[PDB]
């Protein structure tokens, strides 16, 4: 009812009860997760920026 | 009729913009003596005194 | 009478003590009949290793669904039986479980907090239903469009680093995560040296120390592999991301640069700079007479729907910049205006402007800590970040050091001729390319 | 540009690999550092590891000395340096 | 979700001192813009001649 | 404190200082480039130009 962490200053601001203490909505079922396609096959690596080399090892 | 800029804030702006305007004036003077090949200043400089 | 310095030094002091487990117990006392007691853990999305990318969020969900000694809703019933309020959040660096209650029920709440950080019963059916709940609220938070631009800005600014990934993580990790992974996360990151027990309000410090010795004794204290998870500095990337959906009515754009982090004093100066530019939305009732130049320009030209400046700090890094929502036809103009304001702070900041920003920062710092919940948040976050509670008189002393010359020196250090990180979402083809935004970050006249 | 130059936590193989792996645990089983726990007392001797039941023990038993007293140490009870009185016990459990 | 959007790896086009994500920036950024502005300054000197 | 950081800081960071750098470099480049190209041209045409045979006819 009272405080929700937000506001781009990383602060526990004040917010209404319908969003501070019920952050998940009343929508019943999650609908889909649409996948991402690229133009070229990209090496979208999260960890350690794919690979680092300059030849054959 | 230029009495709108008589205050401490415009004086503060002025003393902020002394060095930039002075350096732009230095650029203009050096470019003018460089382009005109003016003989007053170009004889006071060591390396450029080669063609005289 | 009583001036500002005397009232600032009349604020009560926060008492901090250390247990044998390394648990940091801090509290401060007022005349209030209520209390706010919380546990702050140094665990977030930055410690996750790209395969458990929503582990902290999913524990943050299952923490209130039942423990070993309090199975399920009976625990929930207990806190409702005392009329207390239970809240939590999870950032990229910190996790917090806090309870507002009355002071007269200080023991029981601490006991509840104890098992919430060390005895959570992770059940498979609860795991399934909270997986569905998390998918539902990622669907809900996709509609909150400024949060989408927040996540996009973090991703494009911290590419390749653990600070790009969101706290809730990708959808596949929600679909596939197992109880063993959550157990590894909670055994790795929920140890006692990284926990601060903070209390604000009408609570005795010795009473809370006795409660923390009784309940929160021996949380983990042991790495179990002698493997300390240490944080590593993250590379900033001047970059642009453009999510284009022309069906949306309004466009959100966030522009940022580096800020130094938590433990560098010129943050205070940067805070003053934000207080110069400030915030606005369409329901502010000032008119054409607001003190912020960007606000008055945007009101007169009818550009914005809202704008808002931010300074965001993590361990020796952060994001400093602005965020605005407007229609399509305004976007380019505002970027120019926004960059011009920054360059004015880099070149020709005056003294009355700095004084106004200093008074705004004084009022923000004092009036933010009104009530026990933000005071307790400040205590827990300050013990986790600064290593100590910075008193408000120290804040007032650091604000008084700010004059115009050092402010424009700092603003030239952090804004001038720097590559920004730009995130956008909406009808954003009038938002310029990265070259014009980058070229707008310096003046050809200096 | 590029990466290419490898960090030696991957290209270390063989004796270099186990000495780096053990050294960044802080343990030196290949005699690269002067050992610790000096105690010439009877109940607390100087502990010296071994792989056999016999080892060279040198005693520079008083500080700034010319001669190191060399003697063989065998598995069993701890006997001292034969002129000073520093005990030495062998433990043959270091491979 | 919007959290599924991940920036792809740019390490082939990326400059040399900004390659590893474990090193902080603002340590070699001045050298990068010094190189690019030196290129621009030499071009301006040549066309001024 | 490294040399490229200070070379960017006190010469390339400000636009007026950038223009001063360009003007002074233009003057020194004019002198050095004129000397170099004149020396190359007189070496390629050794003994052919008038100044090489000017001393014979006083
Ligand atoms: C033709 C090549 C140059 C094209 C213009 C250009 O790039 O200018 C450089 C830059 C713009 O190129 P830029 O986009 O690389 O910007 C440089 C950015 N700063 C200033 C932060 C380093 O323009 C200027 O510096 C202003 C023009 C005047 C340059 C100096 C002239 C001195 C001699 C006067 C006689
Ligand atoms: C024990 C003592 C140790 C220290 C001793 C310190 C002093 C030692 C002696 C130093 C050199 C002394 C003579 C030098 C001047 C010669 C003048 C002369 O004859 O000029 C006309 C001659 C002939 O004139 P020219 O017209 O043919 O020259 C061509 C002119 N330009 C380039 C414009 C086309 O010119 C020269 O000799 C010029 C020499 C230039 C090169 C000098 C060295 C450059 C840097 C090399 C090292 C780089 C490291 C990286
Ligand atoms: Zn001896």
């Amino acid at each position: 009812m009272y405080y929700k962490f937000s506001s781009f200053t990383q602060k526990l601001a004040g917010a209404w009860a319908s969003e501070a203490y019920t952050p998940q909505g009343l929508k019943p079922v999650s609908t889909e997760a649409p996948p991402i396609i690229f133009a070229t096959p990209t090496k979208l690596t999260s960890s350690v920026t794919a690979y680092d080399y300059s030849g054959k090892n | 009729m230029l009495s709108r800029f008589l205050g401490p804030r415009y004086r503060e702006l002025a003393r902020n913009w002394i060095p930039t305007a002075g350096m732009w004036g230095t650029v203009g003077a050096v470019g003018l003596v460089w382009a005109t090949d003016w003989r007053l200043i170009l004889d006071w400089v060591p390396y450029i005194n080669g063609k005289f | 009478t009583a001036t500002f310095a005397q009232a600032l030094q009349s604020v009560p002091e926060t008492q901090v003590s250390i247990l044998d487990n390394g648990l940091r117990v801090a509290s401060e006392q007022s005349s209030h009949a209520t209390c706010t007691v919380g546990v702050w853990i140094d665990a977030g999305s930055r410690y996750e290793t790209e395969k458990n990318n929503g582990a902290g969020y999913f524990l943050e969900h299952l923490a209130f669904k039942g423990t070993k000694n309090r199975p399920g809703n009976a625990l929930e019933k207990e806190v409702e039986s005392i009329g207390a309020h239970l809240n939590a959040y999870s950032t990229r660096e910190h996790t917090a479980y806090l309870i507002k209650a009355l002071s007269k029920d200080l023991p029981k709440v601490v006991e509840l907090l104890a098992d919430i950080v060390q005895n959570s019963s992770l059940e498979d059916s609860q795991i399934e239903k909270e997986r569905d709940v998390i998918l539902r609220e990622m669907q809900e938070n996709d509609a909150s469009m400024q949060n989408v631009v927040f996540d996009y800005l973090h991703a494009t600014a911290f590419q390749g680093t653990p600070l790009a990934q969101a706290v809730e993580g990708p959808s596949e990790n929600v679909r596939r995560l197992s109880r063993t992974d959550l157990t590894d996360y909670l055994n790795r990151h929920y140890k006692a040296p990284r926990m601060v027990l903070a209390a604000a309000g009408g609570v005795e410090h010795q009473q809370l120390l006795d409660l923390a010795q009784k309940h929160l004794s021996s949380v983990s204290r042991v790495y179990e592999e002698d493997a300390v998870p240490g944080l590593t500095p993250c590379r900033f990337t001047g970059s642009e991301i453009r999510h284009r959906d022309d069906a949306l009515p309004l466009a959100h754009v966030a522009i940022a640069v580096e800020g130094p982090g938590w433990a560098n004093p010129d943050n205070v100066t940067l805070q003053v700079a934000n207080a110069i530019i400030g915030h606005y939305d369409c329901t502010y009732g000032g008119g054409v007479h607001l003190s912020s130049p960007l606000a008055s320009v945007a009101v007169a030209n009818k550009l914005c729907q809202s704008f808002q400046t931010f300074n965001i700090s993590y361990s020796d890094t952060g994001l400093l910049g602005a965020h605005f929502v407007c229609d399509a036809m305004s976007i380019d103009d505002m970027v120019f205006f926004l960059q011009g304001q920054w360059m004015r702070l880099c070149t020709s900041a005056t003294e009355s402007e700095v004084t106004r920003g200093k008074n705004i920062l004084r009022n923000a710092l004092v009036s933010h800590l009104d009530g026990t919940t933000p005071v307790c948040e400040d205590i827990g976050r300050s013990l986790l970040t600064y290593g100590r509670r910075i008193p408000l008189a120290e804040w007032e002393s650091r604000i008084q050091e700010v004059d115009a010359q050092m402010l424009r020196d700092i603003c030239s250090k952090y804004f001038y001729d720097q590559c920004p990180a730009v995130a956008g979402y909406g009808p954003i083809e009038q938002l310029p390319d990265y070259n014009r935004i980058r070229s707008g970050m310096f003046w050809l006249r200096f | 540009s590029g990466g290419g130059v490898p960090t030696d936590e991957e290209q270390a193989t063989g004796l270099e690999r186990e000495i780096m792996i053990a050294a960044q645990k802080g343990l030196d089983p290949y005699n690269m550092l002067p050992p610790k726990a000096a105690s010439g007392t009877k109940e607390d001797p100087n502990l010296v590891p071994s792989i056999s039941n016999k080892r060279i023990v040198g005693c520079i038993c008083e500080e700034d000395n010319c001669t190191v007293i060399w003697f063989w140490l065998h598995k069993g009870e701890s006997q001292r340096c034969p002129n000073c009185g520093t005990h030495y016990k062998l433990v043959p459990h270091q491979m | 979700s919007h959290t599924d959007v991940k920036v792809p790896d740019f390490s082939d086009y990326r400059r040399a001192e900004v390659l590893d994500s474990t090193k902080s920036s603002k340590e070699s950024s001045e050298a990068r813009k010094g190189f690019s502005y030196l290129v621009t300054a030499t071009t301006t000197v040549g066309v001024a001649y | 404190p490294t040399i490229p950081s200070r070379l960017y800081s006190l010469l390339f960071r400000r636009t007026s200082t950038f223009a001063l750098t360009i003007a002074v470099g233009a003057l020194f480049f004019e002198r050095a480039f004129d000397q170099g190209a004149d020396a190359i041209y007189e070496h390629i045409n050794e003994g052919k130009l008038w100044k090489h045979i000017k001393h014979k006819y006083e």
